[PDB]
């Protein structure tokens, strides 16, 4: 029950040919692809300066985030456990 | 094009090196996460089928 | 952490008073524009209702290799294929369940009949004993 | 584009610094000349804190095309939304029939069990009838 | 990940649906046990109003990653806002650039036809000694 | 109508007190997250000093067409190949034009040092006709 993304998405699987993505950026009517090429490369340059000015620090920053939404999940698992197993002890009796 | 090119690619190829312990890292701790997602929906089946 | 109707981790998430979950601004609001009501309880809910949270600014680091290129021909692509493939697979789990439920209730239905014989055989049969 | 005095579409949008609603010159201009203050907030605004003519400039403006740079970026994500919508009905679904499923399972393998039971009941009824 | 109240890491997390920013099971039970109220904004809340996180449906996620459809709209659209202040700080040095330029020619322009005026009065003069 | 920063059309914009602009809340955010000061007056201003404007009406979404998605991919990447060589001719030709005005300025400074002596000569001519 969905938009025509509902119908694209089926005849694109049905059919499955995967829709056609820009292959024009890295070959380089070629002036301006050339010059795309520099400002992109010139952003990706850029791009990379400010990744290496914190570097390592902004991904342990996020890993200790990940570590502690990991902890809370085996706890609630926990809970359930025992849950399951008082229920389990009351119809044994 | 070729000298940015090889500047950039040498750009990542630190930072390949430098956070693809932590894409590893990331990826092996997302896949315990998925690890979990089953067993706890799992956990949701055996609580009201008990 | 999460939404309540996009599985993702939303970037300005918002909670409702009538059922409390944390949903992503661009569902709720387009959840409430197709129907007035909350998706979890399906209790009456309008936009004005809904009180935005704040949060921690949670970040994503863009790959090493981040550029136009392989952010718009090979990232997109591989969004729009696991968007296909996983939809078509989880149709298809939803098919075979509804097979299985189907399969499920006759073989009750079954089991229902032959103990329905049996609680006539076995006090009968206990009854003439008796006799 | 409409103006929020006179509802009309404006020609010269101004807007003024306080409350900016985009409002025309001249409604604005006379609610300043009326009072100096703004329509919308009633907050002090005089007629050189309105900003005037459009701003079209080193911009080079695009008049908003179908196939150019943005609106195929907000219509993928306008799907990618309906897709996600999509796969919550479906999951939601899937797993709420799995629950029944594993129910059925369950309570279809205990009555198994009552039948098994049973069998052997009267069958040991039938021998002890069948020796008296 | 953190607590707004206490900063500790929450292992029991709760988010109220007043002014939501997560907090701690046990001290927001508390907080709202000595005072019906949430914490940061002082608006009416209760222990029921609250609600600890959950799994949102059996609709499947996967982490925040570089792959997401969303990121990558996101980071397209921060590199077209990165690229637009590119340009506008090229177009604004020229309108200094050109402005120089401008000034610089009509100096030059005033001055050589001065200039020309000394190349004819100093000929001229020399040719009026040397002729007596 | 316009942001005088991206030239995007304002999804949120704001006005600045110190000096009337209307631009957009992002761009301007990190104008003064870099350096607290205003782009086009150069005076001193705040974040809190932002008066967040209201346009409600204004907005309209493009219809771009029924055209396929998978043309629409190859729109994008055109428009942005594009976009980048118009950053491109834009500051090589402001560069050549400082460049064109600083060859200007220093003939207009050597036309004032052969004026020196032009006049000198000129002194010579009148100290030679008085005699």
């Amino acid at each position: 029950t969905d938009i025509m993304r509902n119908e694209f998405e089926r005849l694109a699987a049905r059919q499955p040919i995967e829709l056609l993505s820009m292959k024009r950026y890295e070959l380089p009517e070629c002036v301006n692809n050339s010059m795309a090429q520099l400002e992109h490369q010139a952003v990706r340059i850029e791009n990379l300066e400010l990744m290496s000015q914190h570097g390592c620090n902004a991904w342990k920053v996020y890993n200790e985030n990940l570590v502690h939404m990991i902890e809370h999940a085996q706890k609630e698992l926990q809970k359930l456990r025992k849950h399951i197993q008082d229920l389990n002890w009351q119809r044994k009796n | 094009m070729t000298t940015e090119a090889k500047r950039a690619a040498k750009m990542e190829k630190k930072m390949k090196i430098l956070l693809g312990g932590y894409q590893s890292r990331a990826m092996g701790l997302m896949k315990q996460l998925n690890d979990l997602w089953d067993q706890i929906e799992q956990a949701h089946l055996e609580l009201r089928t008990f | 952490l999460i939404c309540s109707i996009s599985n993702e981790v939303p970037e300005h998430p918002c909670v409702s008073p009538v059922s409390n979950h944390v949903y992503e601004r661009r569902l709720i609001e387009k959840y409430i524009a197709e129907n007035g009501t909350d998706p979890i309880n399906n209790q009456p809910l309008s936009e004005e209702q809904l009180i935005d949270i704040k949060v921690a600014h949670p970040i994503r680091p863009k790959p090493p290799s981040a550029t136009s290129i392989p952010a718009i021909l090979k990232a997109l692509q591989d969004e729009w294929d696991a968007v296909m493939l996983h939809s078509f697979t989880l149709r298809q789990q939803l098919q075979t369940t509804r097979q299985e439920l189907s399969h499920a209730l006759y073989q009750h239905d079954a089991a229902c009949r032959v103990i329905a014989r049996l609680t006539k055989e076995v006090t009968a049969a206990r009854e003439a004993l008796a006799t």
